[PDB]
């Protein structure tokens, strides 16, 4: 199993760059692992390929050439391959292979390894994909050799500029039915430009564009690699508007539920990763001007965000881009907007979730995403907390988002309070300044005060969110959010009160599960859970 | 008369080449055997053209897609060109092989067999295609009979025909990457095991080897059954003759050095080795066990897992 | 240190009882090299020509084998004009075939019977290897002209 070979491989790389020499002898039975690639997956794969070629391209062991032709074999042979699984082995392979050897005929190896991967790769589109998000991975991770970087990059900029990249002419080519324009501009770019996206009509004509943000990525790596961060080329590619439908309103194109819908949905989620990867391109760059674009493109992200979450509900079947949720909440009902914070909260949830119980965020720590994220919720989301509070203590579509921003803003919340960094002595400074934060969010001048006192101060402020809950799920997450604050702490009697309060609730529907959890909240903190099962029991019966 | 295709490729696809097909007309074989001799660097690009320039989409593209591929197996064969240019030729081969319509790849593999029964298979690089072949006839669903029926019928008649005693275990090692059913590696090994008798004795042991990596993927019962059948009467012959040791002591060893490595990585190896060694009723045990089987077990007994359950049986 | 004594032995016996039209002496100019001689075999188009080798044994022989090029351009299947040789006992095992059962007069015995007899297989010049295979005479002219123009004096 999957540790036991991580761990296996890690030891093996360990011994490898501390004896070759020693196992070189036995190399000969790692060649032999090649036929049981059967049981092992991509990851465990990279690190496998990476010792035997750190094996073969050890400078003495190139007389024992064997292995380093027979895995040449193997890559050819399973890179061939029809069938996907096959072909991605040989792809990562070849990749990471071509990595090391490359620390003037090595040069021209490496090209061709790699033009020939590029060119067997073209036909499928997930490999492309693939192809070009292994490349990326590997000339970040690995510094190698500039000669080789400077041949890529005039490759990937140039078919990148020819591929996507078209003018910024009003009417775009194809007989489409629907309104196609150059939509999601920034406006403060000179319009009456050159670079433009042809997105849609790529689209169109696949029904390439689904490896465009991959590519874009790519393209960029081999950027800063050679000009070390200079993005000066590029910064006309956030300016460009891109070739898309009217996609703004779903509401319009209501009940008549196509092949349409598919086109949409895809559309929309391509333009949001399209987003997102400008994001992690200029995210580094400190230029106003270029942070200012970030935003517009945020706002941009987060109004498609809830467009795609509205069209699948009608349709059924980095971290430091949260500086920008400084920004305060402008909630458009009442008088960074709601779709604005649903989007930023909807992302930082969907990366804690996977992080903390993905390649960007998994080669950062865990300790990494919670150290600055403290920065990075309490001190602003508090303030998004208490205008969500003033709104639900007071049309439709607004009150359906903020309850879900409600939800989420308490689901990081319990994300970031559940981390078990914290029983651990070095992580309770964070939790010293968290609860100092969460008592200093009512009233400020009680510092170093005992661990007790913050506790009981910070779930005082969490409790009396209560009346102001206008679903069953934000309710649940803010009894099980003071259960693992009152946990650190005679507060079973409050867990059960407010649990019993929320069982009693109207509530306008209700998931089993969630009813299920709440339940168990109530029953195993009450008193005495045979009269409180007796009380269930003797209402069970007047239903 | 080269450099009157590089042009052709460098501006468009299949507009002036699928015509360019139809002008020439005469034979590539010239334009590749005497050009290679030469510099096969053409070569290498040479096949870019045609294929981008004989897209499959037309059949006046395809069937001269398939008597490039015709002549270019009979070149790398008969031809003592260079490993480097057959290194690239092949990858061309392979690289494009994969989005063929049912009725060529058929007869191509039936040239393939027709090469197992007599051709000079001087290298089976020339065999390195008859994996991904039979890959991509299964991936096309389509009656051309479906693509996996030709697939079943094709490797019953590469086990139904002789098999090159030269490169009986090169040929064994191809079914190591197709994707087969236990009938389809079943057939094949027991071939491949017919062929042990018909053999000089020391590579039977790497054959072993690779039969037992495709047993990893089929049968184990089949694949030990067959190494155990064949040393009993081998060692019963050497018997009854004394009634080629110094040698026959050495593979018997070195196989069962190979199946320990291999039942090291799969435990289930190593159940059904013993499942088929096992007394149950002392009937069974008075045709199954032997003088080599036994060997084997007492290297066995050097697994960690395994020691116990080995010597128990051997006790009892 | 096997080295030395590989070295040692061999240099002399290649000195006063070498194989008959080989020779192989310490190069005057590169005392750890060696300069062998080749002289062209009776009924081949190598006739009437020297063959000067650079011969130089790997500081790990007699486990390695030697690494020996002709200084003299050869008109040949299975060697480049450069003067690489396609021959397995210049390599290590499992492809090659070099053991200390083996040694430069061996080897050099090895080589004179390849010029003999070319082996079309292990082809380095494809063309020179065909036209041994097809056009004998082409060959055998070509090469004997080549061994008059380099082998010559």
């Amino acid at each position: 199993n999957e540790a036991e070979v991580d761990t296996a491989l890690d030891v093996l790389l360990e011994l490898v760059v501390l004896n070759p020499s020693a196992m070189m002898m036995n190399a000969v039975f790692v060649k032999g692992i090649l036929d049981y690639l059967d049981n092992i997956s991509p990851q465990q794969i990279r690190k496998l390929f990476y010792v035997l070629s750190t094996l073969a391209f050890s400078k003495q062991n190139e007389a024992s050439s064997h292995i380093q032709d027979d895995m040449h074999l193997v890559i050819r042979k399973q890179l061939s391959s029809t069938v996907f699984k096959y072909k991605l082995i040989g792809i990562i392979g070849a990749v990471t292979m071509a990595g090391i050897m490359a620390a003037d005929e090595q040069c021209t190896q490496v090209t061709s390894l790699l033009q020939l991967v590029h060119s067997c790769s073209e036909q499928s589109p997930q490999a492309s994909a693939l192809y070009y998000d292994e490349f990326a991975n590997l000339i970040q991770h690995e510094k190698l050799d500039p000669k080789a970087l400077e041949w890529v990059g005039h490759t990937i900029c140039n078919d990148f500029q020819d591929a996507f990249v078209v003018d910024s002419c009003v009417v775009p080519e194809g007989d489409f039915p629907f309104p196609v324009k150059a939509l999601y501009g920034l406006e403060e770019y000179d319009t009456q430009d050159g670079i433009a996206i042809n997105l849609l009509p790529l689209l169109f004509s696949q029904d390439s564009p689904l490896c465009l943000a991959p590519y874009f990525r790519l393209l960029r790596l081999c950027v800063e690699r050679q000009h070390n961060g200079n993005l000066e080329e590029i910064d006309g590619l956030l300016d460009c508007p891109i070739f898309l439908t009217d996609l703004e309103p779903g509401e319009k194109l209501e009940s008549m539920s196509a092949k349409e819908r598919s086109f949409m949905c895809s559309l929309i989620f391509l333009t949001l990763n399209w987003f997102r990867e400008i994001v992690n391109a200029f995210c580094q760059e400190t230029s106003p001007e270029m942070k200012g674009k970030v935003l517009t493109r945020l706002k941009h992200i987060v109004e498609l965000q809830i467009i795609l979450e509205k069209y699948l509900a009608v349709t059924p079947d980095d971290i430091e881009v949260f500086s920008i949720l400084h920004c305060g909440l402008v909630t458009k009902f009442i008088l960074l907007g709601p779709p604005e914070l649903l989007f930023l909260l909807e992302d930082l949830s969907q990366k804690l979730e996977s992080m903390l119980t993905f390649s960007h965020l998994q080669q950062r720590s865990a300790q990494e995403i919670v150290h600055c994220v403290f920065q990075l919720l309490t001190p602003m989301c508090n303030h998004l907390e208490n205008i969500h509070n003033y709104f639900q203590c007071l049309k439709v579509q607004e009150y359906h988002i903020m309850s879900s921003c409600y939800q989420r803003l308490l689901q990081i919340f319990h994300g970031l309070f559940a981390w078990s960094g914290f029983s651990q002595p070095e992580n309770q400074n964070l939790l010293y300044s968290a609860l100092h934060v969460l008592s200093s969010r009512l009233k400020q001048g009680e510092h170093s005060q005992p661990l007790e006192e913050l506790l009981s101060q910070s779930v005082h402020y969490l409790q009396n969110f209560h009346q102001s809950i206008p679903s069953f799920q934000c309710a649940l997450y803010l009894i099980r959010l003071l259960m693992v604050i009152l946990e650190k702490s005679q507060n079973k009697e409050k867990i059960a009160s407010l649990a019993r309060q929320f069982l009693c609730r109207v509530w306008p529907n209700i998931s089993n599960d969630q009813l299920h959890a709440l339940l168990c909240i109530y029953l195993e903190h009450t008193e005495s859970i045979l009269k409180a099962i007796e009380e269930i029991a003797g209402v069970g019966v007047p239903e | 008369m080269d450099q009157k295709i590089l042009s052709l490729a460098a501006e468009k696809t299949a507009d002036k080449l699928q015509e360019f097909l139809q002008t020439l007309r005469e034979g590539d074989l010239t334009n590749l055997l005497q050009n290679q001799a030469v510099k096969g660097k053409v070569a290498g690009a040479l096949l870019r053209a045609i294929f981008k320039g004989s897209p499959c989409s037309e059949e006046a593209g395809t069937l001269r897609r398939r008597k490039i591929y015709t002549c270019c197996i009979q070149l790398v064969e008969s031809g003592d060109l260079q490993k480097e240019i057959v290194s690239e030729i092949i990858g061309l081969l392979m690289l494009e092989a994969h989005h063929f319509p049912g009725p060529l790849l058929v007869e191509l593999a039936n040239e393939f067999i027709s090469a197992v029964r007599e051709g000079s298979l001087v290298n089976g690089k020339s065999l390195e295609l008859l994996p991904i072949i039979l890959t991509a006839l299964a991936t096309k669903k389509e009656n051309l009979l479906s693509g996996e029926e030709c697939k079943k019928q094709l490797i019953n008649t590469l086990c139904s025909g002789r098999w090159d005693q030269q490169y009986v275990i090169q040929l064994t090692s191809m079914f190591k990457d197709v994707p087969l059913t236990a009938e389809e590696v079943e057939f094949v090994v027991e071939k491949a095991l017919s062929m042990f008798s018909k053999m000089n004795l020391q590579e039977i042991p790497p054959l072993v080897y690779q039969l037992l990596v495709l047993s990893s993927k089929g049968s184990r019962k089949s694949v030990l059954e067959g190494i155990i059948a064949f040393f009993s009467a081998l060692d019963k012959q050497h018997n009854e003759e004394q009634s080629p040791s110094g040698e026959l002591r050495h593979v018997e060893g070195t196989i069962i050095l190979h199946i320990v490595f291999a039942i090291k990585l799969d435990y289930e190896l190593g159940r059904e080795l013993v499942k088929h060694l096992k007394v149950g009723q002392q009937g069974d045990s008075n045709n199954n066990l032997s003088p080599f089987s036994i060997a084997l077990l007492l290297s066995v007994t050097r697994i960690q897992r395994f020691q116990d359950q080995v010597l128990d049986l051997l006790k009892t | 240190m096997q080295r030395a004594s590989r070295l040692k032995r061999e240099l002399h016996m290649l000195a006063t009882e070498p194989p008959p039209g080989i020779t192989c002496w310490q190069d005057k100019d590169q005392m750890d090299d060696l300069r062998a001689q080749i002289l062209g075999g009776a009924n081949t188009p190598y006739e009437k020509g020297v063959f000067k080798l650079e011969v130089i044994i790997p500081e790990r022989y007699p486990f390695e084998p030697p690494q020996i090029r002709f200084l003299t351009p050869i008109y040949h299947p299975n060697i480049d004009s450069a003067g690489r040789i396609c021959l397995d006992v210049l390599k290590l095992p499992p492809k090659g075939a070099w053991r200390p059962s083996l040694n430069i007069a061996t080897v050099l015995t090895s080589i004179q019977l390849l010029m003999s007899e070319p082996n079309p297989d292990d082809p380095l010049m494809a063309d020179i290897s065909s036209e041994f295979k097809y056009n004998k005479p082409a060959f055998l002219k070509n090469a004997r002209q080549w061994t008059e123009k380099h082998a010559r004096q």
